[PDB]
């Protein structure tokens, strides 16, 4: 009897940076993220009339 | 109009093979393949290419 | 030695196994932020105009 | 030939009990730089490999077991064993120097004379290890008067899995395992756990749910109780598996064996002996760890349970009722 083939799958990784759902948002790299307790970004508006 | 192969891909149970197929009564496809990849690079994962 | 280095090559599929399940876990977690802010078409269109 | 003495010189060397952490003051803070295993978090990169991480893998806790060596006769101790079977070591009396009596749960079957549909598999399978019961009693001239006042479970020691049996005409050598996970003799880099059969074994958590904490911890507990049987002394032993703590167990044993204690105390309503009234001890066999899948087995058939990392931890014999 015989061995006629001995087969395997690899998985290959997609990296979020190149999947374009990426487009939909900005990807900063941030060294220490565990010192962080809560982060801000404040907006100003003036209206004219 | 198509592009095929001509021939049939042989395979016939040469002398590496026919020890194991009298002696151990199991054969397999590529002895070579299987003993290049044991012996020769051990340590080499499983690629696609 | 090819019970050794066959022995590197499961550990490191098992640790090439545990970076390339953390990389979907990007594409999960930033897919699930905007499952949060996304409200239907049928509420968000009378509030376009 | 000295090359296949080198051979001990890595070997040995490389495996000795880890040194006391002593330093020198004048050395300065090398010390610091000694302690490598405290260390638990280890960094990883972009694409780790085994070169990153050889020393993560490089530091493990110390564990070993302490063996027991028991020399048996060899008509006590059958000469084919599935070599992870729990032990019990019987003693009565230092007649010799070193001659011990060893007790597998389907030899200490044979000496009840408990009924065949109670345990309805190992009957089949401990009658033919054994003769018909008699060949053990021998040994033991006091078991309808050990069982009458109760003191059977007052000289059984429990000592763990089997190791290795080195097995000769007249004598059988015996290595058990106490304190942890014994290492396997024939296959190398293996670890024995410990068998036991489906039969004897009693689950104890068990719901449909119709919800029960997860933990690191699960205890295999050994039983041993006292009836009668065709007004004949006679014992039982049972296996429990449960990691509810003790408290709850005691209760959830006494439900098990109602009927038990129901069929025995209607006769003591006519006589009232004080020796009669002890009924059952409960021993602490060690810990298993949680979400092991206790595997199934068939050997000639008899179903026999299996438990990966078993540790053994035996403790007293505790007299419930």
């Amino acid at each position: 009897e015989a061995l006629l083939g001995v087969y395997t799958n690899v998985v290959e990784f997609v990296k979020f940076l190149e999947t374009a759902l990426a487009a939909a948002c900005v990807n900063t790299e941030f060294k220490d993220l565990r010192r962080m307790i809560d982060g801000k970004i404040q907006f100003k508006i003036s209206m004219p009339t | 109009a198509m592009s095929g192969p001509a021939a049939y891909a042989s395979y016939v149970v040469r002398g590496a093979n026919l020890v194991t197929a009298v002696s151990y009564g199991r054969a397999m496809r590529n002895f070579e393949q299987f003993m290049a990849r044991i012996v020769d690079h051990p340590n080499a994962l499983p690629s696609v290419e | 030695f090819t019970e050794y280095a066959g022995a590197i090559k499961t550990i490191t599929s098992a640790l090439q196994f545990g970076m390339d399940a953390l990389e979907r876990g990007l594409v999960d977690t930033v897919l699930a932020v905007k499952l949060r802010h996304a409200p239907p078409v049928f509420i968000l269109k009378t509030l376009g105009d | 030939q000295a090359e296949n003495a080198a051979r001990l010189g890595r070997q040995v060397l490389g495996l000795l009990p880890p040194p006391t952490h002593r330093v020198s003051l004048t050395r300065g803070p090398e010390f610091a730089r000694g302690v490598r295993d405290l260390l638990s978090k280890y960094a990883a990169s972009t694409r780790p490999t085994v070169g990153s991480l050889h020393e993560a893998l490089r530091q493990a806790p110390f564990r070993q077991p302490t063996y027991g060596d028991f020399l048996v006769y060899s008509q006590t101790f059958s000469p084919q064993e599935p070599l992870g079977t729990f032990l019990f070591s019987f003693k009565q009396e230092d007649n010799g120097s070193s001659m011990d009596m060893l007790l597998t749960p389907t030899s200490l079957f044979m000496l009840s004379g408990m009924e065949a549909a109670k345990a309805p598999q190992t009957h089949k399978v401990a009658g033919v290890w054994y003769g018909s019961g008699s060949g053990l009693a021998d040994f033991i001239p006091n078991l309808s008067e050990l069982m009458d006042t109760g003191e059977f479970h007052t000289l059984l020691t429990p000592v763990g899995p089997m190791v290795q049996s080195v097995h000769s005409t007249f004598v059988t050598k015996v290595t058990s395992a106490m304190k942890g996970v014994g290492l396997a003799r024939d296959e190398p880099r293996a670890h024995v756990g410990l068998t036991l059969p489906c039969d004897m074994l009693v689950d104890l958590d068990e719901s449909c749910p119709m919800r029960e904490p997860a933990g690191l911890n699960v205890t295999i507990y050994a039983s041993l109780v006292y009836l009668r049987v065709n007004q004949r002394p006679s014992m039982a032993l049972t296996f429990f598996q449960s990691g509810k703590g003790f408290a709850e167990v005691v209760a959830m044993i006494k439900d098990h064996f109602t009927d038990v204690i129901r069929t025995k105390y209607i006769q003591l309503r006519h006589e009232l002996y004080i020796n009669r009234l002890v009924f059952g001890a409960v021993c602490t066999l060690g810990t298993v760890p949680f979400d092991s899948h206790p595997v199934h087995q068939s050997l000639n058939s008899l179903p026999v349970l299996v438990f990966a990392n078993f540790e053994a931890a035996c403790g007293p014999w505790t007299v419930f009722l």
